[PDB]
């Protein structure tokens, strides 16, 4: 399959700036808040909701499939499921979304 | 997750594994050119897979990448036909670990070959420190046009003739090549037992010399007279009759013209100097062509001579027993002198060591003389040693004379290893006794352990130097400083080790320099010191 | 430079002096401050020239 | 190609036979053939030998029609008196050496084992050059040729074919 | 005379060479001493497992009410054979059963009957007859450890200020270390476990020297010599025994003692308690010898006199009146054999078992229990299995060739637990010592980081009971050598003795025939008269190992090249047709015989039947042996055919004997596996010419003829074993089948009903070998998948393809398939199994009855008409009445014949011995039949044994016939390694005046710099032998001389030194100079090009780093690290470095776009951010630092 053109253009930069992180900045970059200390369910191996591996905050584990399975395949790209709150997108997003 | 050797910085950012890469065993492709490497068919097919796919879709044979992959996996002849064109103009990069200098990665033009081993040009071995006893090399394929041009114009083997450390040539012929060139360029004089064909003849040019050699009317090592171009005392190119050798004429047939006439017996040192001079007077491509031609000539004339290693070439002197006996009587004299209290224990030990080392030196000299005068200097072992192809004076001494004194393995914390008063009398031709072999095992194991343990320390020193010097990059053409360094000839113990011209060669002059005797402008401020300026300075009384 | 080059020379290896000169230049890029004056720096501090 | 009944790969063993299938294959590689019938380029030979204590190349002769075994004394394998050996060999024409990889036919029946083929008929060629005197000139050369063949081609015919090439 | 024995012309001059000690003694003898299986129960000596049980028994509870006593141990036949264990991936183990007696000593518990019961202690892995252990189906060797001997060593160390520091270290066999060391201030301290230092005067007070007067009376306080004691007293903070003991308690436990008794007890348990501290016999002997004390050997704890003597010796050591101990001296290095290590592991396991038992009977005081309820066999089984599985000394067996095997079994390792580490290994330990002569091979040691740390035992060396190395010498009196007997001398016994070489000239009476003879005296080699000799060497090859003893003309080769050759022959691949060297040493036959890989005849006999699969021999038996043994006179041996080794090589044994041949004990029955006709044949004899060949032999490259490939000279067979385990998962049980979804019928055509590739099928890269389907969680099929299902009609179930596939470099033929399946115990299946066990029990009981009445017949035949003296059972019951003549009826009245251990049968001692042997063989046969019954019972009940969680184990064997090709590594026996550069046509190869071409060409430039003339000598002598049709044996230092080779070449018509004029194959012109031509013995090494070529465009990527994977098996790319990046930076290759760091390694979008652009011919996309930088940025953001990319 031809890889989708990720329209997030490679950020051109020649300078690296560092500094203290404001709480407002952390809230702006964060995709959600983590309430429960549980990581996954030991039986179904699915991530617990609002956990350290939750799919509503960090992204779906399976490509183009929501947590509850209501929406599947690429045809629902960009849609957030009303039942589980998980966006239908690539698994690669689980490397960039921050809580 | 950040600090430490296992943090992100030093673990996942400074090194990585790459695609479009390969690795196999390397074999010698002596028929190849300096910029060419032999590439096995499977390796080339896998590395150049997307290019072959592109050409398959362009040819209309397959409309999809899947069908192209199916065709490539079946190894059809059309795949080879396309790969032959794809290889052209698309060099690969050859790397052997450890990469101690930048010559550890070089660009070569790939050629399809049979088998599963990569073919390497012999002249790149010295730069790669690669032999053919089981070594492997990694193959890296540049993709973009910038990378391909970068490889062709900076990393091509033909462009990397010089050593960046000192500027001396690094693609110097070695072993077989040097031995063959030495054999061809050596002279042989006529004797009543072995007359030399064609000695004393005069020739109008190299053309008649080649005609006579091909007609077998003149020997390869015959001393002849030929008329050809050579520099005169003024530095101009004129014809003159010069006494030479047929092999030397044949060698000069491929020498670039501007270098004059080369009329010396070829060894590794003289060959390096000749390549340096040729590159000084000509351009890099001409020097590369010269290197290829002399490589082929040396290989051919080493093959034709059938130069071998036989027990007859290892001539143990007939006087070996007599001087061993004389050393034994001298040691007995020292021992009886000690027993009567005339000398001390340390004095007796020193005298015995002196006697044994004098005997070893005399035996080495006698053995070298015998092997040298054998067959008018055409003994194969002597030709191997004198040319610099392989072997040293000490190794020939061990094969012919006596292995000599050995150091004890004692664990003395204060002093070093003491020398055994009884040396290894026997050599490898005569065979060592059980005791002598057990003695030599100590030194063998010590050397292996030392090398294996200090390679890593040398690597750590290299890493620290790279870390401290990485940020030095030539960014401006001239900073206009009036400050400089005053350079003089390096003298150690009344001996000039580095000449003034050699040290100042390649530098930029601070101020103008005038000849103190003739007031001529030798050097201009802001100008590079070329070789001609080096000669002018060496001629003038400048220190 | 002379000492390092002599040690390398004893083993029969020829390396140009310019490499050691480049390294020694980086080895001498800092100064030690003896009096801060009114400046931002601190006593016995190593700073870039 | 060779197919021994009950043997599926070259790394097996025939019951009652001292030599494994690998040694049988290496011995079969050494059999030499001389053409007896013209225009015969390939022949399939079915061999069934029983009641013998030793299978020699001459035992193949009763089944081969177009070719003649030049070394019938070559022992293929040692068997027991109650061992029955049923093997099928294919004889073809070629030049030089063809490895067993190239001899593998995709339409071959199951159990067929391809073998290396050394097709060369000449074992040794030795030549010498001696001076020859014609009238007053002693510089003329005389050539002597000594050729050792396997018997498939006569030395004179070998010289003629080399000259033809 | 034997028909198939190779006769070799031996050039040896040394005489009276005694037989080589068995090369596998260091393993087999030690293990037999450990277990004592062949020894009868009443004759079992006090060594090995019996002492292991004695030291841990009897086990008594805290109240001394229950006593658990050990009586005897018995071992059952193993549940599986060696071949079965290798095939099934199991450990060759034997069950252990122990007879234990339990009784209660409390009179309040008189109702507690004494219980004697046989307790199954678990499975113990058993050693193979070849000296190996099969662990998890793979052979392993417990390499002997060379560790520091128990005792006290006086060492000297230098402080940072240069002051000399003297120390005395006592290491026990079992217990804590104690070290007496001096400081920079002249005050010496005693270190306990190196934790905290205590002045030794405090220890003296603690051990009973309360006052300063007693301590000074110890040393009789020459005052300047003993000033250290006065300084230590001055630095002593204690004055009485109580104060000293309390201070020691505070220093050790970092807390105040609750009372004086516990503080004293800590010292007592630390240094004077048998349970916690043990010097051992070796340690006690060494300390008694070196300290001049005469303490009895029965005391294994430290004593006051030992401490006083050690301190006195240290004081004189400081005074330079004593010498420091050499750590590398082999008196100070002791060999820990396999039996000793097994003894330690069993001791630890039994200690844990004893503690568990003690806890249990402390809990079960008022309950009636049996010893079975007290013992968990897992406690011992887990310890032994952990030692065999995770310890460093239990290493993977080197099974490339018999030489490698026999060298591995004779290897001595200084690493492992209790040894040295590579980082702590200095130059001194790695060095060769003078005590290595005849004990450790000075030539054979691995190259790299392990040089000197891994050593090989010499040919004649053995390990004594104490664990030190001895090598045989011949005693000399008044210059006369005793040529009949030899005495083994240890390293401690060799000090002060002057030793001469084995090949010294003797008269017919044994007197030395030299005026002055070189002698070995410790580390020096002085010259002495024949009167001054004490001992002499025994064999010329006494210093060399087995490998170093297989190099002809080794005395002409440099020591480094000898080392390389010794290492390289152990890498020689077994050839399809091995050929014994024309120029050998003569050790090949002994190596093949002692390797025990070849089937050896157990006795004199006649072969009945010879086949590629089995050999039958009717062994010659005497009449009493027939009367006493239960077995038939004919024994059948199954030959090993195409068995995979650890390194992938193949073991193929072919019988060399014919029908009717006569054999004797020890004869080799089969050739193969790098052996030919009973001699080790690692390679092939090859015609060689030494000349440069057009530069194709440049820099150690090798030019070879096409006749090598044509005639299969260097063709070898390798076998690869691939295993696929089926497992029960959460989504369901995995299945093996040929119905693999999304796979064409062509790819599965070779698969059977179980998904396994058909036997004999050709394996090509990517072919399916074992088809496996993993159940898939319910997922809606993709529209493409649904369309494919609708079109092709394939009923693709909810399973995923997980079939094991052929690697891209795999090409071969399947030669074996094996499938072990766990039986699913269903109710009907359980009932059927129960009925099967019932029927098997009836049949086996019939078998026991048959065995019993043949017992009756043989016993009656032995004792017919004689009187019974009373034979007592193990319970003391007298079964055969004394004074009654033996009758058939009364012999039929004995219920159990396996348990008569007491009483006498007849007056005739010969008859009694015959009856005892008959009963012993009956016990063996009954145990074998019982083990067979147990094995079939296990087979019916559980079936194939598999690891937990695995229902079926599928294995497929693929054989690879690998011919010699360009890139393959060949090497001689003299260190001349090389790579085949060109396979040259026989018409182009150099040929002699006779028209015969040479077979291989070697570069003459490789010899003079490496000083290996032994290859030259071998070349000439091999040419002489090939022309004369002879084979030669060349012992080292006593081998063929130049004059002998010259005579042989003159007889063979070979030019002297092999110097002959060759002719070019291409032009026909004679070469200008003569070349050295002859026959050299060449080996094919395992560094073959088929396993080393690798190429990747794209492939799998890693999880976290997203980098391409590494390794050939994973189809990964090469590593491009820091130094090569420095090279790119030096070249100024900016774009190449950028492309490599991003779009070839970890730019996920960039690599795909680059591949698409290359395929479609578009301009290359700009590199993106590497994933490693993304990870770094994400970590820095998670750590709370705001990082932004600014343009
Ligand atoms: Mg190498």
């Amino acid at each position: 399959m031809a890889r989708i053109k990720d329209n997030n253009a490679p950020k051109r930069f020649n300078k690296i700036s560092i500094g203290l992180a404001s709480p407002e900045s952390i809230l702006a970059e964060s995709r959600g808040e983590v309430l429960k200390p549980e990581t996954i369910n030991y039986r179904t191996h699915k991530p617990e909701r609002d956990g350290l591996f939750c799919e509503r905050i960090f992204g779906p584990v399976k490509d183009y499939e929501c947590a509850c399975g209501k929406y599947k395949r690429i045809r629902y790209r960009g849609i957030v499921c009303d039942r589980c709150g998980v966006e239908v997108t690539e698994k690669k997003v689980r490397r960039d979304r921050v809580g | 997750s950040l600090k430490g050797k296992q943090g992100r910085f030093r673990q996942n950012l400074l090194g990585k594994r790459v695609d479009y890469s390969a690795r196999s065993v390397i074999v010698v492709g002596p028929e190849m050119k300096l910029y060419e490497c032999g590439l096995p068919k499977d390796m080339a097919a896998e590395l150049y897979k997307p290019f072959i796919i592109r050409k398959l879709i362009e040819r209309g044979i397959v409309k999809t990448v899947k069908s192209a992959k199916k065709i490539i996996d079946k190894k059809e002849p059309v795949v080879w036909d396309i790969l032959e064109n794809v290889l052209k103009g698309h060099p690969v990069l050859l790397n052997r670990a450890p990469t101690l200098h930048r010559l550890g990665i070089q660009a070569f033009q790939p050629k399809l070959i049979e088998g599963k081993a990569i073919r390497l040009h012999p002249l790149a071995c010295t730069a790669f420190n690669a032999d053919f006893d089981g070594d492997q090399m990694a193959v890296h394929l540049p993709l973009g046009p910038e990378a391909i041009l970068e490889a062709q114009l900076l990393m091509l083997a033909s462009q990397n003739i010089l050593n960046p450390a000192n500027g001396s040539p690094i693609t110097v012929p070695s072993q077989d090549m040097v031995l063959g060139l030495y054999y061809m360029t050596k002279e042989k004089r006529s004797t009543p037992e072995e007359p030399v064909i064609g000695e004393g003849l005069t020739f109008y040019s190299s053309e008649e010399v080649e005609i006579a050699f091909n007609e077998r009317k003149v020997a390869l090592n015959a001393i002849i007279k030929v008329r050809t171009k050579d520099f005169n005392e003024a530095g101009e190119l004129v014809n003159k009759i010069i006494e030479t050798t047929v092999g030397r004429v044949l060698f000069n047939t491929v020498v670039p013209e501007q270098a004059g006439y080369i009329n010396t017996v070829l060894n590794k040192k003289s060959l390096r100097n000749i390549i340096g001079d040729i590159l000084a007077v000509t351009d890099v491509p001409t020097t590369a062509d010269f290197l290829d031609k002399i490589k082929t000539m040396g290989y051919e004339f080493a093959f034709k001579g059938g130069l071998s290693f036989s027990l007859g070439d290892i001539i143990i002197p007939k006087e070996k027993h007599e001087m061993i006996a004389e050393a034994n009587e001298q040691v007995d004299g020292i021992m009886m002198n000690y027993n009567m209290g005339l000398i001390t224990f340390n004095e007796r030990y020193n005298q015995v060591i002196d006697v044994w080392t004098s005997t070893n030196a005399m035996l080495t000299e006698l053995a070298m003389k015998r092997i040298r005068e054998d067959k008018q200097g055409f003994n194969s072992v002597y030709m191997m040693l004198d040319s610099g192809a392989r072997g040293s004076k000490e190794q020939i001494r061990q094969l012919t004379g006596m292995r000599g004194l050995m150091a004890k393995p004692k664990k003395s914390t204060a002093g070093g290893g003491e020398i055994i008063e009884n040396p290894i009398l026997s050599n490898f031709k005569e065979g060592l006794s059980i005791l002598e072999y057990f003695i030599s095992t100590h030194g063998a194991r010590k050397g292996l352990a030392d090398t294996a343990l200090k390679t890593a320390d040398a690597g750590y020193l290299t890493r620290r130097l790279v870390d401290v010097s990485q940020d030095v990059i030539i960014n401006t053409e001239d900073c206009g400083t009036l400050r400089g360094i005053e350079v003089e000839a390096l003298k150690k113990n009344e001996e000039v080790v580095e000449t003034l011209g050699e040290r100042i060669l390649g530098r930029v002059s601070l101020h103008d320099v005038y000849n103190p005797l003739t007031e001529e402008l030798i050097l201009k401020a802001g100008q590079e010191i070329s070789e001609a300026d080096v000669k002018k300075v060496e001629a003038a009384p400048i220190e | 430079v002379n000492e390092v080059q002599e040690v390398y020379r004893l083993q029969g290896v020829k390396i140009n002096d310019k490499h050691f000169e480049v390294v020694v230049r980086q080895m001498m890029r800092k100064v030690q401050i003896q009096d801060s004056g009114d400046t931002t720096f601190l006593e016995n501090q190593l700073v870039h020239k | 190609s060779v197919r021994i009944d009950g043997v599926e790969h070259e790394f097996s063993v025939v019951p009652g036979v001292v030599e494994d299938v690998t040694e049988i294959i290496l011995n079969l590689k050494q059999v030499r053939f001389k053409r007896q019938i013209d225009d015969v380029e390939s022949e399939t030979v079915s061999i069934s030998v029983s009641g013998k204590e030793q299978l020699t190349a001459g035992d193949f002769q009763k089944f081969i029609s177009g070719y003649q075994v030049l070394n019938p004394d070559l022992v293929i394998c040692n068997m027991g008196p109650k061992v029955s050996i049923n093997m099928e060999i294919v004889i073809e024409k070629g030049r030089g050496y063809v490895p067993a990889e190239e001899n593998k036919k995709s339409n071959a029946p199951l159990g067929s084992i391809a073998v290396d083929s050394v097709y060369t008929p000449v074992k040794n060629v030795k030549y010498s050059i001696e001076n020859y005197r014609v009238e007053q000139k002693t510089d003329y050369e005389k050539l002597v040729f000594e050729i050792i063949t396997d018997g498939s081609i006569h030395p004179k015919d070998a010289l003629t074919e080399a000259a033809k090439v | 005379m034997f028909t198939n024995t190779i006769e070799r012309v031996n050039f040896a001059s040394a005489k009276n060479i005694p037989e080589y000690p068995d090369f596998l003694d260091i393993q087999i003898k030690s293990f037999q001493d450990f277990f004592q299986l062949e020894t009868k129960s009443d004759e079992r000596g006090n060594e090995g497992l019996y002492n292991t049980f004695m030291e841990n028994f009897p086990i008594t509870d805290t109240r001394n009410q229950f006593v658990l006593e050990f009586l005897d141990y018995f071992i059952d036949p193993p549940r599986y054979s060696i071949q079965e264990c290798i095939e099934r991936g199991l450990t060759y183990s034997v069950p252990l059963k122990a007879r234990l007696k339990l009784y209660c000593t409390d009179p309040e518990h008189e109702d507690f009957e004494t219980i004697v019961q046989d307790v199954y202690l678990g499975t113990i892995p058993y050693m193979t007859p070849s000296g190996t252990f099969v662990i998890n189906g793979a052979e392993r060797v417990v390499v002997s450890q060379l560790h520091r001997s128990p005792g006290v060593f006086f060492g000297q160390s230098f402080h940072a200020n240069g002051t000399k520091l003297y120390s005395a270290r006592v290491i026990p066999f079992k217990g804590s270390w104690i070290e007496f060391a001096t400081d920079i201030n002249g005050v010496m301290y005693a270190y306990i476990d190196r934790k905290k230092k205590l002045p030794v005067t405090t220890l003296f007070r603690a051990i009973g020297f309360e006052r300063d007067k007693d301590i000074l009376e110890i040393f009789d306080l020459a005052q300047s010599d003993y000033a250290i004691i006065h300084n230590t007293l001055q630095k002593d903070p204690t004055n009485s025994e109580k104060e000293a003991v309390e201070h020691i308690y505070r220093q050790l436990r970092n807390a105040e003692p609750p009372d004086e008794e516990t503080a004293r007890g800590i010292i007592e348990k630390l240094f004077f308690s048998d349970q916690r501290y043990s010097l051992g016999e070796v340690g006690r002997y060494r300390m008694n010898k070196k300290l001049g004390l005469d303490i009895g050997m029965d005391k294994e704890v430290l004593t006051k006199e030992d401490i006083i003597t050690i301190i006195k010796y240290l004081i004189e050591l400081i005074n330079s009146k004593a010498e420091i101990d050499d750590i590398d001296h082999l008196s100070n290095r002791r060999v820990r054999t396999v039996g000793e290590q097994l003894s330690q592991q069993f001791g630890v396991g039994l200690a844990r078992m004893a503690r568990t038992i003690r806890e249990r009977m402390n809990v079960r005081d008022n309950e009636v229990f049996t010893p079975i309820d007290l013992i968990n066999a897992k406690t011992l089984s887990s310890v032994i299995n952990s030692f065999f599985g995770t310890n460093q000394l239990s290493q993977f067996m080197d099974q490339t060739n018999p030489l490698a095997e026999i060298t591995h079994k004779r290897r001595l390792s200084a690493l492992g637990p209790g040894g040295l580490s590579r980082e702590r290994a200095g130059f001194e330990v790695r060095d060769v010592h003078y005590t290595h002569y005849g004990r450790l091979c000075p030539i054979e040691t691995p190259e790299g980081p392990n040089i000197g740390l891994i050593s090989s035992l010499s040919v004649f060396a053995k390990v004594n009971s104490m664990g030190f190395l001895e090598t045989p010498y011949r005693k000399v009196v008044d210059g006369k050598v005793d040529v009949k007997e030899h005495i083994y001398l240890s390293a401690e016994e060799e000090e002060g003795m002057k030793i001469a070489q084995a090949n010294i000239p003797l008269k017919d009476d044994g007197t030395i025939d030299r005026e002055k003879v070189i002698a070995r005296d410790e580390g020096d080699f002085p010259v002495v008269d024949p009167v001054e000799i004490n001992y002499t060497d025994v064999a010329p090859n006494q210093i060399a190992s087995i490998s170093a003893s297989l190099i002809p003309f080794l005395e002409h080769d440099d020591a480094n090249r000898a080392l390389m050759g010794s290492n390289m022959m152990r890498q020689a691949v077994p050839l399809l047709r091995p050929e014994s060297p024309i120029v050998g040493t003569g050790l090949e036959r002994q190596v093949a015989t002692d390797s025990r890989v070849l089937i050896n005849a157990e006795g004199d006999g006649v072969v009945e039947y010879v086949d590629a699969q089995k050999i039958t021999i009717k062994y010659d038996r005497t009449e009493e042996e027939r009367l006493v043994s239960f077995e038939e006179d004919s024994k059948t041996y199954e030959l090993v055919k195409f068995r995979k080794t650890n390194q992938g090589t193949s073991i193929n044994l072919k019988p060399i004997v014919r029908k009717g041949d006569k054999v004797k004990k020890g004869q080799v029955l089969c050739e193969g596996y790098a052996t030919e006709k009973g001699e080790l044949a690692l390679g092939r004899n090859m015609k060689v010419a030494f000349m440069p060949w057009k530069g194709y032999n440049f820099e150690d490259a090798i030019v070879i003829s096409e006749k090598v490939v044509r005639e299969d000279i260097f063709t070898s067979v390798h076998i690869d074993e691939y295993a696929l385990e089926v497992r029960d998962t959460k989504l369901g049980a995995e299945e093996l089948t040929n119905d693999i979804p999304n796979v064409s019928e062509e790819a599965t055509r070779d698969l059977d009903e179980y998904g396994m590739i058909r036997i004999g099928a050709e394996v090509k890269p990517g072919d399916i070998l074992i088809g496996k389907i993993t159940p898939k969680g319910e997922s809606d099929p993709t529209p493409e998948e649904k369309l494919l299902r609708a079109i092709f009609g394939d009923k693709a179930g909810d399973v995923k393809d997980a079939s094991l596939k052929a690697s891209p470099s795999l090409r071969g033929v399947v030669i074996d398939k094996k499938l072990f399946s766990r039986s699913i115990k269903d109710k009907r299946k359980r009932s059927e199994d129960k009925e099967a066990i019932s029927r098997l029990e009836m049949d086996y009981e019939v078998k026991f009855q048959q065995l019993k009445d043949v017992l009756i017949e043989k016993l009656f035949g032995l004792v017919n008409g004689k009187t019974s003296q009373g034979v007592i059972n193990d319970l003391g019951e007298e079964v055969l009445p004394k004074g009654k003549k033996y009758t058939i009826k009364m012999l039929n009245a004995v219920d159990d014949f396996a348990h008569l251990v007491g009483g006498s049968w007849t007056t005739d001692e010969d008859t009694n011995a015959l009856v005892a042997d008959l009963l012993h063989n009956y016990k063996i046969k009954l145990n074998d039949i019982q083990g067979n019954l147990r094995r079939d019972k296990f087979t019916i009940s559980v079936g194939d044994e598999l690891p937990a969680g695995i229902m079926k184990l599928a294995k497929v064997y693929i054989a690879k016939k690998r011919k010699l090709k360009v890139g393959d590594k060949m090497a001689g026996r003299h260190g001349n390694k090389g790579i085949v550069a060109r396979i040259v046509r026989q018409e182009d190869m150099p040929f002699l005046e006779d028209g015969t071409p040479v077979d291989i060409v070697l570069n003459p430039l490789g010899v003079p710099s490496r000083m290996n003339i032994g290859q030259i000598y071998e070349t000439v002598l091999g040419w002489a032998g090939l022309k004369l049709g002879q084979k030669y044996g060349t012992p080292i230092f006593d081998g063929a001389t130049l004059d002998d080779i010259n005579e042989l070449t003159d007889k063979a018509g070979v030019p002297r030194f092999g110097h002959t004029y060759l002719y070019d194959g291409g032009t026909g012109q004679r070469f200008d100079q003569a070349a050295t031509v002859g026959v050299i013995y060449m080996l094919k090494l395992g560094h073959m090009v088929d396993d080393k070529m690798h190429a990747r465009s794209i492939g799998p990527y890693s999880l976290i780093t997203q980098q391409p994977l590494g390794g050939k098996a994973q189809f990964g790319g090469q590593r491009f690290g820091e130094m090569e990046v420095w090279a790119l930076e030096a070249y100024g290759a900016s774009a190449t470095l950028r492309e490599i760091l991003t779009v070839k390694s970890d730019d996920v979008i960039g690599r795909a776009k680059t591949y698409e652009s290359i395929v479609k011919g578009e301009t290359m996309p700009e590199p993106g951010l590497p994933e490693s930088f993304n990870v770094l940025m994400h970590e820095l953001k998670g750590l709370g630092l705001d990082i932004r990319l600014e343009e």
